[PDB]
DNA sequence: GATGATGCTGA
DNA sequence: TCAGCATCATC
């Protein structure tokens, strides 16, 4: 299998990068996402979070809308809860919350837990045939400008579509089948490449 | 099982039990014996507390786990005591319940724990699903046509204004293009469509 | 995440 | 032809 690291994790997780390159059959690309710290397949993004960070309620909102960012680009998300190198109100409520917009939840003692349960749910993704199968730098730039599109989506655009061009004049199932996204998340973007631009609208 | 709203059925063993206490002093509990689940928070969606005792214990717990989970009608969420006893078991158990069996688990450290726990549960079952803070394209079209080669701030606006849909700026052919920007641009945009 | 210093574009 | 324009490296 084949999990895509943030590059901002090299700050905040490199015992994590290194435990997951340390585990054979596994490869590891990191690259500029943007905020998503992990994608571990086609439609699976990881939401590492420290524990201390989630106790504090100061720090709820940015959460929320960290997640937010995520369903906007992914169908499924997993938050790990990892415990850093008393429990609250304001936890419990994101725990739950979570919950109940069918957010996964795993808990990590520590970065070389956090490698071992990502590498466990980039296999069960694959099992569910959504893994990442795919390896120009001017067409990865242009698709992923399209809003609301993954790092990963944008990358199976360049390598299944033989033309930027082809990839404008797909029909919606086409955009569902190469790029690897729900008729929904196919729909937002060929309504994005077929959208009449007006200047005044501006 | 039927469970009225605003209430919790428990499993009759957690009878005088702290967990049960510390719950009836803020929500109705109702008990009942025979029940496989220890609670249930609605009649579709039931508590599976692991103890510290059943952990350590070995995977004896796995079976009811099991028969929840292929029950049609309920949603099972698994509730664990992960201690200073428990916690180095707690790895395994979280892989077979939320990798394996696909269940949601929540760690405590104590029935006290739970207890709150279990509140926030019914409290955010209980309400409309959409008071659940999880549950114009312009401006992004310039961004995106900036990144055709050759096109700046400048030449996206005049490119829309003339081939207004990405699709139609990308079926241009180069003699349209150069109605908008040079030969040498009009070939960079063409290219960019077009090369394999 | 901003100038603005650098060399292509363009009729 | 020469400002205009895109681009990116260096604050
Ligand atoms: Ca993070
Ligand atoms: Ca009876
Ligand atoms: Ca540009
Ligand atoms: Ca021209």
């Amino acid at each position: 299998t084949c999990i895509l690291v943030g590059g901002h994790e090299i700050t905040s997780g490199l015992e994590v990068i290194s435990s997951l390159r340390a585990i054979h059959g596994l490869q590891v690309e990191v690259c500029p996402l943007n905020g998503c710290d992990y994608i571990v397949s086609n439609r699976m993004v990881v939401e590492r979070r420290s524990q201390s960070e989630m106790l504090n309620s100061v720090n709820k909102n940015k959460f929320i809308e960290q997640i937010q960012h995520l369903q906007s680009m992914f169908e499924r998300i997993c938050v790990i809860v990892e415990k850093d190198r008393r429990r609250t109100k304001s936890y419990d409520s994101l725990l739950t919350t979570l919950i109940g917009a069918g957010i996964r939840i795993l808990f990590s003692s520590c970065q070389e837990e956090t490698a071992d349960l990502l590498k466990e749910l980039s296999l069960v993704e694959q099992r569910k045939n959504v893994g990442i199968h795919v390896p120009k730098s001017e067409a990865l730039q242009f698709y992923l400008s399209i809003p609301n599109i993954s790092y990963i989506t944008a990358l199976n655009m360049c390598h299944q579509f033989s033309s930027v061009k082809r990839m404008a004049n797909s029909s919606l199932q086409e955009i569902s089948m190469y790029a690897q996204v729900t008729h929904q998340k196919a729909e937002e973007i060929y309504r994005y490449i077929h959208y009449v631009f007006d200047i005044q609208m501006l | 099982v039927h469970v009225p709203l605003g209430h919790i059925v428990a499993n009759e063993k957690w009878r005088g039990s702290q967990l049960a206490e510390e719950m009836q002093g803020k929500i109705k509990l109702i008990f009942e014996d025979g029940l496989t689940p220890d609670f249930y928070l609605s009649n579709r969606c039931c508590i599976l507390y692991v103890t510290e005792a059943d952990l350590v214990a070995g995977n004896g717990y796995r079976k009811r786990l099991v028969r929840v989970r292929n029950s049609n009608n309920l949603k099972g969420i698994v509730v664990v005591e992960k201690t200073r006893m428990s916690e180095q078991y707690f790895p395994a158990l979280q892989k077979f319940t939320v990798l394996d069996l696909g269940m949601v688990l929540l760690p405590v450290a104590s029935q006290m724990e739970a207890s709150c726990l279990v509140i926030q549960l019914v409290q955010e079952q209980t309400k409309e699903p959409s008071k659940n803070p999880l549950l114009l394209s312009e401006p992004s079209l310039l961004r995106t046509v900036q990144q055709i080669p050759g096109v700046g701030k400048v030449k996206a606006p005049l490119l829309l204004q003339k081939f207004p849909s990405i699709q139609q700026l990308s079926n241009a052919s180069i003699g349209e293009l150069e109605q908008v920007v040079g030969q040498a641009v009009a070939q960079q945009i063409h290219a960019f469509f077009t090369q394999p």
